[PDB]
């Protein structure tokens, strides 16, 4: 990295105001229908959101005991933004190491803990449940059949992207990116704090982003300097943040932090979701870093809209029968 | 060595 | 007779155009779908019919797609 992160954290220049500060009770389906979930949102308190979180003093070791000591986790090397892998016990050892003894800065942003004990300790905002394509569009008998708690693709029965635990040490930095498939993101600061820089997905900015990706100079060019308006904003302990489809963001961690969050597609900004998918295609993003079963899901969305509106099914007889059995439960 | 999907990570430098 | 949002109407038109124009090896028609072509046809009909949706009446507070 050749830019100075500390000047990016200190400057007053990222002074756009893109974020809407909301109350949880107002974050409902009617709000989504009216606004298209186009605006990033901050909930300074959880009242009215319908979230559930672990004990306030939950630790990384607690996460490890819920997911398993031997669970392989993807870890980011902050200096290179490259991925490595280790077990959750090894990750916990790292995390518990005093700061002045850690040889390198590593970050975990990708531990998906669905189908472990941890899963029932964390609930996302109720309203996300009413609109996530996984919950509302994917054949339910397939989702319910998932047993594997890792993100091994051969065992994956639906897009396993709903619930992640992020564990970040002071000094961590995740460089600018758009979440896979143009997914929207919810993000809850259980403990600690985060700094985000937000860049809106205008056609121009998305062109810049793609060209930056294709240049390979991500360590040299701080993308928030290349655009007309960027917002840097701090999330404090207990805040919930929702990031809309397409939004280009980077994140810095000023104190050891534990976050619960996750990703979702939805029906109100499909064009952006498709745009982002096509950027991933052109920039040759490896499958492993993409939304699993993306076009499969899109076919299921079409079928659900036609069925729900017209009562005509385009699922197989067997699939219809599986669905009817569940309707009778 | 099983292949994974839905790994969150920006691009490498 | 139902009113969708313009957010949905525009998105569904984008999606149908996208999926229809993917070649065979990229189309990813999933296991549960019977006749993809007939679905695409049905979507197109439906979009014509819902194009006169009223923006205020679409604000129902409950999604069109929910499980029974
Ligand atoms: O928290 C981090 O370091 C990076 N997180 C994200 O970019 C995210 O959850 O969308
Ligand atoms: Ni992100």
């Amino acid at each position: 990295r050749t830019f100075d992160l500390e000047e990016k954290l200190q400057t007053n220049k990222y002074n756009a105001n893109f974020v809407t500060f909301m109350e949880g009770k107002d974050f409902n389906v009617e709000y989504i229908q009216r606004g298209g979930l186009r605006d990033p949102l901050i909930f300074k308190n959880s009242d009215g959101l319908g979230i559930k979180m672990p004990d306030p003093d939950f630790t990384v070791n607690d996460v490890k005991m819920c997911v398993g000591s031997r669970r392989m986790v993807d870890v980011m090397d902050v200096n290179t933004q490259k991925g490595i892998e280790m077990t959750m016990a090894q990750w916990t050892r790292y995390y518990e190491t005093p700061e002045e003894e850690r040889e390198k800065l590593y970050n975990v942003i990708s531990l998906e803990f669905s189908h472990t004990r941890l899963e029932n300790m964390v609930q996302r905002p109720s309203t996300v449940d009413f609109i996530d394509w996984v919950d509302n569009m994917w054949p339910r008998h397939l989702k319910e059949s998932q047993t594997e708690s890792t993100n091994a693709i051969l065992e994956m029965q639906y897009p396993k992207v709903q619930k992640y635990c992020l564990m970040s040490v002071r000094g961590c930095y995740t460089d600018f990116h758009v979440d896979f498939g143009g997914t929207s993101v919810w993000y809850h600061i259980h403990q600690g704090g985060k700094v985000f820089w937000l860049i809106p997905p205008t056609a121009h900015n998305l062109e810049l982003y793609e060209n930056w990706l294709l240049s390979g100079k991500q360590g040299d060019i701080f993308l928030g300097d290349r655009v007309s308006d960027c917002q840097r904003i701090e999330l404090k302990q207990g805040y919930t943040f929702v990031i809309p489809s397409g939004w280009i963001h980077a994140v810095y961690t000023p104190t050891d932090t534990l976050v619960f969050g996750g990703n979702f597609l939805h029906s109100f900004n499909i064009p952006m979701q498709l745009k982002i998918y096509s950027i991933e295609d052109r920039t040759r993003v490896p499958n492993k870093f993409r939304y699993p079963f993306y076009y499969e899901m899109c076919w299921y969305v079409l079928e659900r809209y036609v069925y729900c509106i017209t009562n005509r099914s385009h699922l197989t007889k067997d699939f219809q029968k599986e669905s009817l059995s569940m309707d009778m439960e | 060595a099983p292949a994974t999907g839905g790994v969150k990570k920006p691009h490498r430098y | 007779q139902v009113h969708l949002t313009h957010f949905e109407l525009e998105g569904l038109r984008c999606l149908v155009d996208k999926l229809e124009s993917l070649p065979l090896h990229k189309k990813c028609v999933p296991t549960g779908i019977e006749d993809e072509d007939a679905l695409i046809a049905d979507v197109k009909i439906l979009l014509e019919e819902l194009a006169s949706s009223d923006p205020k009446l679409a604000l129902t507070g409950v999604p069109i797609v929910q499980w029974p």
